């Protein structure tokens, strides 16, 4: 037996397809059991025990074509995909993380690891484009599930590869982090629209883990400030977690619970 | 919990200058847009000065140049310096604030009850 998975396919996706598999991907990320002013904490990366600590995602398309991206619960990120026979990773950053992985697709016949990291500034330069550049939407996804494939055949170059993880983190990884982000895709589906994040977006994204840490430091809510911006990129002060609760899903655990 | 306090006003002699003063108390973020309308007796109420949180500033075409808004968006409070006074501006003047979403709100609007400066 084995790592929980979740499907979600492009093909005929609607609002309700896609909230519905955000919030099933929520479910097996964190416990339920830690929530703090409301906002649910994931699992404490200090003896979690192996066999809890990744999800997986399985994504397909329009085309036909199919992916699984790992999850890791502790930070809801992409740690590695697996496309027919073979597996690719993120170089991990720590010997702990390494060794987790190697308990992913351990059915696969083919593994590879990256020479390079799974973080926005490192894909944008492989991409040799910004996030604010990279549109986002169910077309966008749809192809990135493509390319994800044919890297495995030989069919996708690595900066388009890179394009693609920047896709996917995004409308998986940040959605499920954040209600905002989920909403930012819902819309444009809703619409059918592509377009990239706007500046509320990637601020957002830049600054999960400041915010995990102020509000789990915080006293009884209150922030001892952190700086996000608008959608017109103008800054704003949070100060408090109040105003965060329809905007932030998860957390990153930092500290010990009340 | 949005209140404004107005300040300034009152008669000055035309050619006299004044400064009115708006701070918003109880809004968990900065103002979207923030400024002073006024309404002339007679007449209908009008935008006279406003800024953004951007910074960026909207003046009445009778106002511009004569007028001038500032901002501290961090303390939610605008001023408003009215030089070279003419007779056009004996009026009420209002002040107004305007919030975008914070939780559980999505935006709100807000008004002055008014101040009003009468030139002689
Ligand atoms: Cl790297």
């Amino acid at each position: 037996k084995q790592y929980p998975i979740i499907n979600f396919t492009t093909a005929g996706a609607t609002v309700q397809s896609y909230t519905n598999f955000i919030r099933a991907v929520r479910g097996r990320l964190t416990t339920g059991a830690d929530v703090r002013h409301e906002i649910p904490v994931l699992p404490n990366r200090v003896g979690l025990p192996i066999n809890q600590r990744f999800i997986l995602v399985e994504l397909s398309n329009h085309a036909e074509l199919s992916v699984t991206l790992a999850l890791d619960v502790t930070n809801a990120y992409v740690v590695g995909y697996r496309a027919g026979n073979s597996a690719y990773f993120f170089h991990p950053d720590n010997q702990e993380d390494a060794e987790a992985i190697t308990h992913l697709f351990t059915d696969v016949q083919n593994r590879y690891t990256f020479a390079f990291g799974g973080n926005y500034d490192r894909l944008e330069q492989l991409a040799g484009n910004l996030r604010e550049n990279i549109e986002l939407g169910n077309g966008p996804l749809e192809e990135a599930i493509s390319a994800l494939y044919y890297y495995s055949t030989g069919g996708t170059q690595l900066p388009t590869l890179a394009r693609s993880f920047i896709i996917c983190i995004q409308m998986i990884s940040e959605a499920a982090r954040f209600q905002y982000i989920e909403g930012e895709m819902r819309t444009r589906i809703r619409y059918n629209r592509r377009s990239a994040p706007d500046p509320s977006v990637i601020t957002l994204e830049n600054s999960w883990g400041r915010l995990s840490t102020a509000i789990q430091e915080s006293n009884q809510g209150a922030f001892a400030p952190i700086q996000l911006q608008r959608r017109n990129g103008s800054k704003f002060s949070v100060y408090d977690v109040s105003i965060l609760i329809p905007i932030i899903a998860l957390m990153v655990y930092r500290c010990a619970p009340p | 919990q949005v209140q404004l306090v107005e300040s300034g006003g009152g008669l000055v002699q035309a050619g006299g200058s004044l400064r009115l003063s708006c701070a918003a108390s109880g809004s968990i973020v900065n103002f979207e847009t923030m400024g002073w309308y006024r309404q002339a007796p007679g007449k209908e109420r009008e935008l006279v000065a406003t800024i953004t949180n951007e910074g960026s500033s909207n003046y009445a075409d009778s106002v511009k140049g004569r007028f001038t808004i500032s901002g501290d968006n961090a303390k939610n409070t605008v001023s408003l310096q009215m030089n070279s006074l003419k007779p056009e501006d004996t009026a009420v003047y209002y002040c107004s604030a305007t919030f975008g979403s914070r939780w559980p709100y999505a935006h709100s609007d807000h008004w002055g009850q008014g101040t009003q400066v009468t030139v002689s």
